[PDB]
């Protein structure tokens, strides 16, 4: 269903519209679709969940989808590697900006609580 | 651009709607109040259940609970923390507060942490 | 309570005469030995309550040397953690006024403080690594 | 060359480690399980080594033997064994997050033991039961160390800021 749409507007290269469908669709269903999606825009489905991790305010929703993606497609990532050894250096890259920015000022502020909790 | 201005603030009628939020249950004009000024040191730094921290605190525990502006929620957290420490330690009301504060904050920490985790890593190992 | 002071004197004394000896020690096995005690009944700082407890008494010179130890101990990562259980006991047990005063207490807290952050970082990224068997898995 | 002297000598102390220790544990546990029929009259006798050492568990003769290769070897060393060792090594992997017995070192090989046995291991229902054990213990263990730091380090800025 949604996946019929998102496969489309891949198919059109259209970026706009590839965005739009892609907040489109709820996050209980990016299971599905990225388990039924085409292997061949995989690497660049990543390349847009990594550009959109890192330029729009949505964490959950995208840090969501490198997940089910990795998850349902990571034995074929390893194997290929190849080209997808950028796509994936972004990932990562993408991940780790979202990592020491909401984990640094996280805990260290609840573990001042913490101590203060404590007298 | 903001996510830089966030990154500014922990290196360096407002009381009025902040105030008004405890009468109501949307703090939301305030959030954006906070969200304008670029000189927060001057703002942040300044009886009975109706003095100012009890509702600041009350304000980020209300947007904990939200599922947006952790970035803000926590960078005002920590400058909050900064220098009001040592003034709070001493009541007990706030105390309470960040007791139910720590709550949300810790689930939802939780919660992202797991995900940035588990993404983080997996990838660093596929890359392999 | 003569009998009260036989048996809980017991430790005190033991731990004391440890930590008196600038010797290498064996105060670090001793520790060692009560942290990871097999049976951590009650549930507390140490596992055995009477450790939070000769650890509260504490002479003040003495949570001094206690501490100029333990950033020898943090280390080397295998003396390490023991170091770190006994450091997190004696911070939750005391305010901090008590320690901040003295009886050179900022050089060696900033030693502790240093490598303390690198085990960190450490442990961190093997959580972060750790996951590989949440994906193995499923 | 030289190289596969050095592994496969890692390899053999790791695995008959590994069975000494594992025999051991059935036993104590059949004990278990025998003296909980009836209390009275029910003796161990473990291996001589144990006894021997200092009479220690199982655990830490694992862990020690462990502990002692050379870094680098470890990885070779890890590959080489046999199979019928792997599971044996995931029941001791389980116990030294149990009790948190070199949390680092514990991990360092349980990688390295996944990244070579995915499929043998999510086969067979009790590995996979193990491996949920260790992944359990494991990530508690980590959790707490981490946590305590946290903690500590809150407490050293505090004191930093008052000082």
């Amino acid at each position: 269903d949604y996946l019929k749409a998102l496969v489309m507007a891949f198919r059109l290269n259209e970026a706009g519209l590839i965005t739009r469908v892609y907040q489109a669709i709820p996050y209980t269903d990016i299971g599905l679709v990225v388990e039924q999606f085409p292997t061949v825009y995989v690497p660049r489905l990543l390349r847009f969940v990594a550009a959109q991790t890192e330029q729009s305010p949505h964490m959950e929703f995208c840090l969501l989808w490198i997940r089910a993606l990795i998850d349902k497609h990571g034995p074929w990532l390893a194997a290929n590697r190849g080209k997808v050894d950028v796509e994936l250096r972004v990932v990562a890259r993408a991940v780790a900006k979202m990592r020491d920015e909401i984990r640094r000022l996280a805990d260290e502020n609840v573990y001042m609580v913490d101590y203060l909790l404590n007298q | 651009k903001k996510e830089k201005a966030a990154a500014n603030g922990a290196s360096r009628t407002f009381t009025s709607k902040l105030l008004v939020g405890g009468a109501k249950g949307d703090y939301t004009d305030f959030i954006e109040h906070l969200k304008a000024l670029p000189p927060a040191a001057a703002d942040l730094e300044l009886d009975e259940a109706t003095n100012e921290l009890l509702h600041f605190i009350r304000a980020l525990t209300s947007r904990l609970v939200a599922r947006r502006d952790y970035e803000l929620t926590q960078a005002w957290m920590t400058v909050f923390l900064r220098l009001h420490f040592d003034l709070i330690m001493e009541n007990e009301e706030l105390l309470q507060a960040l007791g139910e504060w720590r709550e949300h904050q810790a689930r939802e920490r939780d919660r992202l942490s797991e995900l940035v985790g588990y993404c983080g890593g997996v990838v660093s190992f596929l890359r392999s | 309570t003569l009998e009260n002071y036989i048996h809980a004197g017991a430790y005190r004394d033991a731990i004391v005469l440890a930590l008196q000896l600038n010797h290498p020690g064996r105060l670090l096995n001793l520790f060692t030995n009560v942290v990871t005690t097999r049976n951590p009944d009650p549930d507390s700082l140490t596992g055995l309550k009477a450790v939070d407890d000769v650890l509260a008494k504490l002479s003040d010179e003495q949570i001094f040397q206690l501490l100029l130890r333990l950033r020898d101990w943090n280390t080397n990562a295998r003396t390490a953690p023991v170091a770190q259980r006994v450091l997190w006991a004696l911070f939750k047990s005391h305010p901090a006024n008590k320690l901040s005063s003295l009886s050179s207490l900022n050089e060696v807290l900033d030693a502790i403080k240093v490598y303390t952050e690198r085990h960190y970082k450490r442990i961190e990224e093997l959580v972060d690594e750790s996951y590989l068997v949440e994906y193995t898995l499923r | 060359t030289k190289q596969t002297v050095e592994t496969l000598m890692a390899g053999e102390r790791i695995a008959e480690a590994l069975e000494l220790g594992m025999t051991d544990l059935n036993t104590i546990r059949e004990w278990e399980e025998a003296r909980q029929i009836n209390p009275n009259i029910a003796p161990p006798q473990r291996n001589p080594i144990f006894v021997a050492l200092g009479n220690i568990p199982a655990e830490t003769y694992v862990l020690n033997t462990l502990q002692k290769i050379k870094p680098a070897s470890l990885h070779d060393a890890l590959l080489v064994l046999p199979f019928s060792t792997i599971p044996s090594l995931l029941t001791f992997l389980n116990l030294f997050a149990q009790r948190e017995l070199n949390v680092p070192l514990t991990c360092r090989i349980l990688f390295f033991v996944l990244k070579t046995h995915h499929k043998q291991i999510v086969a067979s229902r009790t590995m996979r039961a193990t491996l949920e054990k260790v992944r359990a213990n494991l990530r508690a263990a980590l959790r707490r160390q981490k946590d305590e730091m946290g903690f500590n380090i809150a407490a050293l800025k505090v004191v930093s800021m008052q000082l």
